[PDB]
């Protein structure tokens, strides 16, 4: 999804 | 110079199995020989005097 | 006691050379370049406090840092962790040993051309690795900034090695190295930087610094104070004892 | 002449310090750039702070951090040389809470108590009322030790001025952090009357709104706090982001009572609130809070609570060592739990809950 992806971007 | 070892899974800390591994601690430690407080107990020796 | 005369037998053993060029004032520049390395790391740890440090050394910066054997290198941050207090830093060059084999131990003023110039004018280029740097041994952190991705040199993309291969170099060439502002952290900070400053500043009012060979006068002097440290550690006589019903 | 311009600076009490006469401060530090107080209200001045705008008088005549090197610098070496001046005082006292300074500002809120008190015995008490203020606030802040006195000082300031919303809100909170909210709503509700234009106080007026009872406009009252800011300051940005946090948190908080539009909807905003501060760890919280109820995920929940924890925290601390424990790491969670316990921000938990003694226990016994 967009925002697991963006969440993944956001850590590590 | 073997023992059971108890192990520990989880939060609440209940046992969850056990390993026979190695001491390390003289083999057979009494009263005439030791120093150590982990000596074995000598029950027909008088426990107060 | 045994020891203690062992070492001084071996203290007394060291070779001196005295000359004029760094005989005036050289035990009051080591007591002052101490104290600022014991400024610095009391620094250090106050700012490692907070999490504004986040934001200071984010992903990217180049600092300079001393590894445990005392030699001084250049690295890249990529991630901090405030728990162990520890930081993993992509080193790419080799430890600055000197000709003979040893560690150069003066303290890396930043922009000080003609200091620097005089100390470390040459440096030497490796390959890449992982190190776990704890904060402390953080010594300066510099203002340039990789702003390239450093998951993509890890993967070894061309283009991405290539830019960081072409912003090491040009680095490397220009060496000024000047200060990263970092009074904002809180006020603990800039009275510890204050500090800092005005030893740096004595340091720099001493006329013994002209001297060009300085990392060739002070070793003595800096293994004499090392040997005399670690006698008084091992001075200590904690036992009170009585010898008079002997 | 330099003694009358300094008593009539001294003895010119003002309501707020921005509303002092800026070009007779600059009249006065051109005639006279060597007095202390001259150059303290020149710093005053010159901070970004302040209202002031010396640029337009004098044409008429990114990182985390805000303390100033020069007005840092000029205040200190005031405050050493004068040792006694209500106007220094209640500038350096201003600067320090308002650069997030109370435990440093204690000693010289005490010196400036002890002023007050010297003048009084020697009576405007518009200065006294402002360093009650001051320090009321420093009280509130830096302790659950002094919130008794500091809720006793705001019942005595209202109770004798009864014209100072700062004082209200200051309750307002107190009420809050101790879940006193039934007294809440109703200062919220008489403050937004007397000013229905304070974000920040409609900020806590939709929160104690949306705590119990209507939730409808508890989600709208939000919207004009966060669309109205328009900042670019390091406190616009938490602002901002604590904003975010409380319209994310009431959200779920009404979706509380299938329906997974509002859940998307608050992961949007806590996304956007931490790609806004990248420092905010309520927002990696209440992340991880909504990926271990709803989303049913495992290594998601666990990278939020983590980033969490090391920026801050009981959930995140007991998640984790959960995580561990029943792997099991006892080392790793004998680090949190002792982490947790040595940190001393959650000693009120630590009362009824003894998991990490008894993880501390088991690793040594391991």
């Amino acid at each position: 999804n967009a925002d697991d992806a963006e969440i993944d971007e956001l850590l590590p | 110079r073997t023992s059971y070892q108890f192990k520990r899974t989880g939060l609440e800390g209940k046992i969850s199995g056990y390993k026979e591994e190695v001491d390390l601690k003289v083999a057979n430690a009494n009263a005439s020989n030791s120093l150590s407080i982990t000596r074995s107990i000598n029950h027909n020796q008088n426990s107060v005097r | 006691e045994k020891q203690i005369k062992v070492l001084q037998e071996e203290l007394q053993t060291i070779e001196y050379k005295s000359c004029e060029i760094c005989d005036n004032d050289i035990e009051k520049f080591l007591e002052l370049m101490l104290a600022y390395k014991e400024a610095t790391v009391n620094l250090m740890q106050e700012m490692v406090k907070s999490p504004s440090i986040l934001h200071i050394l984010k992903e990217g910066r180049l600092v300079a840092f001393r590894d445990p054997n005392d030699c001084l290198k250049l690295g890249f941050v990529f991630k901090v962790s405030l728990k162990d207090a520890v930081c993993v830093i992509m080193t790419f060059t080799k430890p600055y040993k000197l000709p003979n084999g040893e560690p150069n131990h003066l303290i890396y003023f930043p922009k000080a051309d003609g200091y620097r110039r005089r100390n470390f004018p040459k440096f030497q280029k490796t390959d890449f690795y992982m190190e776990e740097v704890p904060v402390t041994a953080i010594e300066v952190i510099t203002k340039r900034k990789f702003a390239a991705p450093l998951g993509k040199v890890i993967k070894k993309d061309v283009a991405a090695l290539n830019e960081f291969n072409a912003e090491t170099n040009n680095i490397l060439d220009g060496k000024t190295l000047k200060e990263a502002n970092i009074e904002k952290q809180g006020l603990k900070i800039h009275q510890i930087l204050l500090d800092r400053t005005n030893i740096r500043d004595e340091i720099f009012k001493l006329k013994s610094i002209k001297c060009p060979n300085l990392s060739q006068h002070i070793v003595p002097k800096f293994k004499a104070h090392v040997i005399k440290k670690k006698i008084e550690e091992l001075y200590h006589l904690m036992s009170d004892q009585n010898l008079s019903l002997l | 002449s330099l003694l009358a311009w300094q008593k009539y600076f001294e003895w010119t009490d003002y309501e707020d310090l921005d509303n002092m006469d800026a070009p007779l401060i600059i009249k006065y530090f051109k005639k006279f750039p060597k007095d202390p107080l001259a150059m303290i209200l020149y710093s005053w001045l010159s901070s970004k702070l302040s209202k002031y705008d010396i640029k337009s008088l004098e044409s008429a005549n990114i990182e985390i951090g805000l303390l100033e090197e020069e007005v840092v610098t000029v205040l200190t070496e005031n405050i050493v040389k004068c040792k006694n001046n209500i106007l220094a005082h209640r500038i350096l006292c201003q600067y320090y809470l308002l650069t997030k300074e109370y435990e440093a500002a204690l000693p010289y809120i005490k010196n400036g108590i002890s002023l007050i008190a010297y003048n009084i015995k020697d009576h405007l008490p518009l200065t006294k009322r402002e360093f009650s203020l001051d320090l009321a606030t420093v009280y509130t802040y830096v302790d659950p030790k002094d919130h008794n006195a500091a809720l006793k000082l705001y019942d005595n300031i209202l109770s004798g001025d009864f014209s100072n919303i700062q004082a209200k809100m200051g309750k307002g909170i107190i009420f809050i952090e101790r879940k006193n909210w039934k007294d809440a709503m109703t200062l919220l509700t008489q403050v937004h009357e007397q000013s229905p234009n304070n974000l920040e106080v409609l900020s806590e007026l939709s929160w104690s709104k949306a705590h119990m009872g209507y939730m409808d406009e508890a989600l709208a009252g939000l919207d004009t706090v966060i669309k109205g800011i328009k900042g670019m300051d390091l406190r616009s940005i938490d602002f901002r982001a604590l904003n975010l946090w409380r319209q994310a948190k009431v959200y779920i908080m009404k979706h509380a009572s299938a329906k997974q539009e509002n859940v998307k909807c608050a992961f949007k905003l806590l996304i956007q609130s931490i790609k806004i501060l990248d420092t905010f760890a309520p927002g990696f919280s209440t992340l991880g809070d909504i990926y271990c109820h709803y989303y049913k995920d495992h290594l998601r929940a666990f990278k939020c609570y983590f980033k969490a924890f090391d920026l801050d925290d009981y959930t995140a601390a007991k998640y984790i060592t959960e995580t561990y424990a029943s792997k099991p790491n006892w080392q790793a969670a004998s680090s949190i739990a002792s982490r947790l316990i040595k940190g001393e921000k959650a000693k009120a938990e630590l009362r009824s809950n003894n998991w990490p003694f008894r993880v501390v226990g088991i690793a040594h016994l391991e």
